[PDB]
């Protein structure tokens, strides 16, 4: 999904709000902040109502201005609440009743997702690969900056996971794939307009093709 | 228009708890894990061991998962670990440009700054300027490599061991390996 969450390479932001080794304060800065993650795990591990991938996607589905104005942990309160409503576990009415006011949720998905591709290639360390020049409206773990770009395999995972584009929509056809650490030259991604050296993106096999 | 976030967060808890969907002590148990168990002190222990034990260093860099498992530090958002080695000509830095993905059990939960749109947007494209602004100068004769945490690999940086620490105990070395050293935005300093 080409949403505002795909931030890598966006220009115009100011300074990162940190200097090295500065105090970051407590883990949680408010008494509710542990709730989104803990309730995410209740949903995933206790209820089996959704996957972690579905949590990433429901946060991506926040209305774009809403996403941009909402602090991190609050996005996950909204996302988890949205999934609970979409899965028929809670209603928005009861959430708003208990909250004592408006509790707007993420927008509905505009894609049913896609299955893990049947045709993929097993790559080896040192091989040159291209990121498939594809556009996916639902969940995908490919940041746009690497779409259609060419890099070199530096690692093939020794484990396999469900394809995010499927499991992120709760589909039954996510299969399992290894991922690959693909190293790109900075200039391959941003031309002359970068000060870096290389960027390594951890890409599912189904996002890749021989170069 | 929105109700206060605290009210919305507790409403979500109460709605689920009131339907019997949240086990007793569940969120409290997670809070304890997040606050007390997940910690960059664990990553620091791994780094200090690698610095003083060439055999463990080799394991950590070839099978990070196995090395971390030896200490019992695998966990949620830290089940497949890859350690990335700084060298005299290479500085590694970690980000999750798409959200906040972090090796929780060994780095601790990500700090606000790491989750910021500023870091997520900028470090992939201008890591030298970002690190400089944060107080870490990386010379031009050094390659910067940014790892974008886009799938299930969870990363830690193995920084270079600074001169002046020769002979230090693992405990002494652990003290100079900070959360920011593990993420890659800081270089360990001799106090
Ligand atoms: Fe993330
Ligand atoms: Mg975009
Ligand atoms: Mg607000
Ligand atoms: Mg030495
Ligand atoms: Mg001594």
């Amino acid at each position: 999904m080409d949403g505002v969450h795909d931030l890598a390479g966006v220009q115009g932001f100011g300074k990162v709000p940190h200097t090295v080794n500065a105090d970051i304060g407590p883990t949680f800065h408010a008494e509710w902040e542990h709730l989104p993650y803990s309730l995410m795990f209740a949903g995933v591990a206790e209820l089996g109502a959704f996957s972690v991938d579905e949590v990433r996607y429901v946060v991506e589905r926040m209305e774009p201005r809403h996403y941009m104005m909402t602090p991190y942990y609050e996005r996950y309160v909204i996302g988890v609440a949205t999934l609970m409503v979409e899965k028929g576990i809670l209603t928005q009415d009861e959430l708003e009743s208990l909250a004592g006011g408006p509790f707007p949720l993420s927008r509905p998905s505009e894609s049913e997702g896609r299955p893990a591709p049947v045709e993929t290639t097993t790559f080896e360390v040192g091989q040159r690969v291209r990121v498939r020049d594809e556009y996916v409206p639902g969940h995908i773990r490919m940041p746009a900056y690497c779409r259609g770009r060419v890099g070199t395999i530096s690692h093939r995972t020794t484990e396999k996971w469900p394809f995010p584009d499927a499991i992120g929509h709760g589909r039954n056809d996510a299969g399992e794939e290894p991922t690959y650490h693909v190293k790109f030259a900075a200039e391959e991604l941003f031309g002359s307009d970068t000060d870096g050296g290389s960027v390594v993106v951890d890409l599912f096999e189904g996002y890749l093709e021989p170069a | 228009a929105q109700a206060p976030v605290s009210d919305r967060a507790w409403a979500l808890f109460r709605a689920l708890d009131g339907k019997g969907l949240v086990p007793d002590g569940y969120v409290e148990g997670w809070k304890k894990t997040f606050e007390e168990d997940f910690s960059p002190r664990r990553g620091a222990e791994l780094v200090a061991r690698a610095w003083t034990d060439p055999e463990f260093r080799q394991l950590l860099l070839t099978d990070g998962t196995a090395a971390v498992a030896q200490y019992g530090y695998l966990g949620p958002q830290g089940e497949y670990i890859v350690a990335v080695e700084d060298t005299p000509t290479l500085k590694n830095v970690i980000v999750c440009s798409l959200c906040s993905c972090t090796a929780w059990p060994i780095l601790g939960l990500p700090p606000t700054w790491y989750k910021s749109f500023e870091y997520r947007a900028r470090v992939v494209r201008e890591p030298r300027k970002v690190l400089s602004e944060m107080g870490t100068e990386i010379a031009s004769d050094i390659e910067i490599r940014v790892y974008d945490t886009t799938a299930e690999t969870r990363y830690m940086v193995l920084p270079q061991r600074p001169a002046g620490t020769e002979g230090w105990s693992q405990e002494q070395l652990q003290e100079i390996v900070t959360k920011d050293c593990l993420i890659g935005v800081a270089i360990p300093q001799v106090p």
